[PDB]
């Protein structure tokens, strides 16, 4: 479950590939209701069909 | 530093004086050595705080020469039992069957075995007791379970810094960075949570300067500690995923691929010891523990270590060499190495053994001092692993409900239905779910070398997150070819060895072992060390003193049925946690 | 399943859109949506009970084990009774004499 290569191992186009964390663990408390609503709304206005 | 002249000038110039002083000296270091392996255990007994308060109480000591009999094993990254037998006459046997029905005491107990003066130490919380009766003569036999434990019931939910019943969110919980600190940090998150979850969570748990001075740290029962992100010498990295899952299930994998090892250790304040290294370490209670993530095989390490050797020319250095993608390692041999000693190889008093350096290998012939019970090896099964399922990047449910009800409707808009005339966009995509890059295979190309024209094809495998490999395909693949390679595993008995356990090798820390077998007598299987058990009976019967009972290396081929059936056991319970909570509802 | 049931995810969603779309939400950023990210959002809201024992805690003491996660016997009625779950999953990790 190791990957040899640094953080290169992890797949960009992941589907949680955004809420992987590195090092950045004060973005934990973050992903309230309000923020997380947002950001999937902003997906969802994105939706292109 | 007494030289030659200098030690036969004091012998007045007496070669065969001089020599008698030198040989008197190297016996008194032998003598320590010899005391320092036959000293006895130091058993201890301690308690919680009847008040509710912090830090361990001490209850009382337990005589070695008082037990009946003990047995207690330190294992590598597993929990293990220790066994305590007492007559029930003693007066800590007493209190132990006075403690459930007495009301002013706490029901957790917490051993601590004292082997070498401290340096060894086994301790762990009481797991249960018996009161056995051999023919009318009664006895409490007493079992505790290593500190090792608490990492079961410690979990990892997917959000570890928000209240679990309002929002957990994402699905799981993703973690990638060097292999030691993203494990100590899992594990540190999770204390963080469990203790309440009271301050913020900076950046870096263990950049110590992120956290505040004022903060008390004091009710911790347990802590971690680590280097931090940018100061971790993992040379490997590990991607570690949680939805409550278990923390020593999340971390299993990963301790095996990169062979790291967890360590426990109990501070006694009330013995003078101290701890230092992670947040409010000045501040602990007595008993509170402390984990740290070590590398005793040092195999990753860019000087490689030792994997191999023969008696007649010692260890052999080789280096790991990461194929195409980095799923494949073989061994490169150093032919011309030239790695400095350890500075502490060159300090007075020192037993250890150092991860770059590895020295102890036990060699069985007809003169041996320990006996060699089974030597066992197997070669790797499987050259290909399928490793799969879903691949949400393609048909999650949001995807599928969302997108393509926006296509249908642009079809519909468009006319499609209309008439058969229009091209359409992806309005389809619910019946392909689960078959678009849905799987990832891959034939290990130095197993298919090393095994030959016949051999077993391929394996699927299942991780311990049902839904990770996408998020870390590389990590996936390679726990899956964690299972089925070659095993080597040896083990010995140390009756009267000079060998100390514990302080000439520890747990995880590599060394060679010969069996005085013809066709492998030059020989040294290297393994890191992976259990050691101390075991003594004080028995009228059968009395044996304290002996150290160790096994080299691991291997699922020659482990027990009962312990394959129990691991199997565990690993299918803790996944079918993780499907039944990755269930969709109707 | 009160949350992100598969009636709800398609006809609750798919309704929420459509309102979205016909005021105009895709064609301009303006407009305030009602609930269109519920499959975003599968297995989050309010999904889990979880209950410290304080009686538990009361006898253990400073040094104890944790939590323990617990799968019903149905794998699916924990929402329907909170409370016999609960004490289903209490069950387990009890002080036992035999």
């Amino acid at each position: 479950m190791t990957m040899p290569n640094g953080s290169g191992g992890l797949d960009p186009g992941a589907w949680l590939s955004h809420w992987v964390n590195q090092a950045d663990l004060s973005s934990l408390a973050g992903r309230t209701e309000d923020e997380v609503r947002a950001y999937f709304e902003n997906l969802v206005q994105a939706d292109s069909g | 530093a007494n030289n030659w002249t200098d030690i036969l000038a004091a012998s007045d110039g007496d070669e065969w004086a001089a020599f008698k002083t030198i040989e008197a000296q190297a016996d008194e270091v032998r003598a320590g050595h010899q005391a320092l392996r036959r000293a006895k255990p130091l058993i201890r007994l301690w308690m919680n705080n009847p008040d509710g308060s912090e830090g361990l109480v001490y209850v009382g000591r337990v005589d070695y020469d008082d037990t009946i009999r003990g047995s207690f094993p330190f294992k590598n990254n597993t929990p293990s039992q220790g066994v305590l037998e007492l007559r029930d006459d003693n007066y800590l046997a007493v209190w132990l069957k006075q403690l459930p029905n007495n009301p002013e005491l706490k029901k957790n107990v917490v051993i601590t075995v004292d082997f070498y003066g401290g340096k060894k130490r086994w301790s762990g919380l009481l797991d249960k007791w018996t009161i056995k009766s051999k023919e009318h003569v009664k006895y409490l036999e007493v079992t505790f379970n290593d500190d090792l434990t608490m990492l079961q019931y410690l979990l990892c939910p997917p959000n570890p810094a928000l209240p679990i019943p309002v929002l957990q969110f994402p699905r799981i919980f993703g973690i990638a960075g060097p292999a030691k600190w993203a494990i100590s940090t899992l594990i540190f998150i999770n204390l963080f949570r469990v203790q309440g979850n009271l301050w913020t969570l900076p950046d870096d748990p263990f950049n110590l300067e992120s956290w505040d001075d004022i903060l008390d740290w004091s009710d911790w029962q347990c802590f971690v500690k680590s280097n931090s992100f940018l100061l971790d010498d993992s040379s490997v990295w590990t991607f570690l995923s949680s939805r409550m899952n278990p923390v020593d299930s999340i971390i299993a994998d990963a301790l095996d691929d990169a062979q790291l090892t967890i360590t426990y250790r109990r501070v006694l304040t009330d013995d003078g010891e101290t701890a230092e290294g992670f947040p409010g370490a000045h501040g602990i209670k007595n008993g509170a523990l402390v984990f740290e993530i070590v590398d005793n095989s040092n195999a990753t390490a860019l000087e490689g270590t030792f994997f191999s050797g023969t008696i007649v020319d010692g260890f052999a250095r080789s280096v790991l060499l990461y194929g195409g993608g980095f799923v494949e390692d073989t061994l490169s041999v150093v032919s011309d190495d030239q790695t400095l000693q350890p500075d502490e190889y060159y300090q007075s008093g020192w037993l250890a053994t150092m991860a770059k350096m590895p020295w102890l290998v036990v060699r069985d012939n007809e003169w041996t001092p320990i006996e060699s019970s089974d030597l066992s090896w197997g070669p790797a099964k499987n050259v290909s692993v399928i490793v799969g399922g879903d691949n949400p990047a393609a048909d999650a449910i949001a995807k599928l409900i969302i997108e393509t009800t926006g296509n249908l409707l642009g079809y519909f808009l468009l006319g499609g239905f209309s008439s058969a005339g229009t091209i359409a966009a992806d309005i389809i995509m619910p019946f392909l779910v689960g078959t678009i890059a849905a799987w990832l295979q891959w034939k290990n190309t130095g197993r298919a070398t090393e095994l030959g024209w016949v051999h077993y094809w391929e394996l699927y495998q299942q991780g311990a997150e049902t839904n990770s490999w996408s998020l870390a395909a590389l990590a996936a693949l390679r726990g899956g070819f964690l299972v089925g390679r070659s095993e080597t595993v040896h083990l010995m008995a140390l009756h009267d060895s000079w060998i100390i356990p514990g302080l000439h090798i520890d747990i995880g820390q590599r060394m060679g072992s010969t069996v005085n077998s013809k066709g492998v007598e030059n020989i040294v299987w290297v393994n890191q060390l992976e259990e050691m058990t101390a075991a003594w009976d004080n028995s009228a019967g059968q009395t044996m003193p304290l002996s150290w009972v160790l096994k080299a290396g691991k291997s699922d081929r020659a482990m027990s049925i009962g312990e394959r059936v129990a691991r199997l056991a565990k690993k299918m319970s803790e996944a079918l946690n993780n499907v039944g909570v990755h269930i969709v509802q109707s």
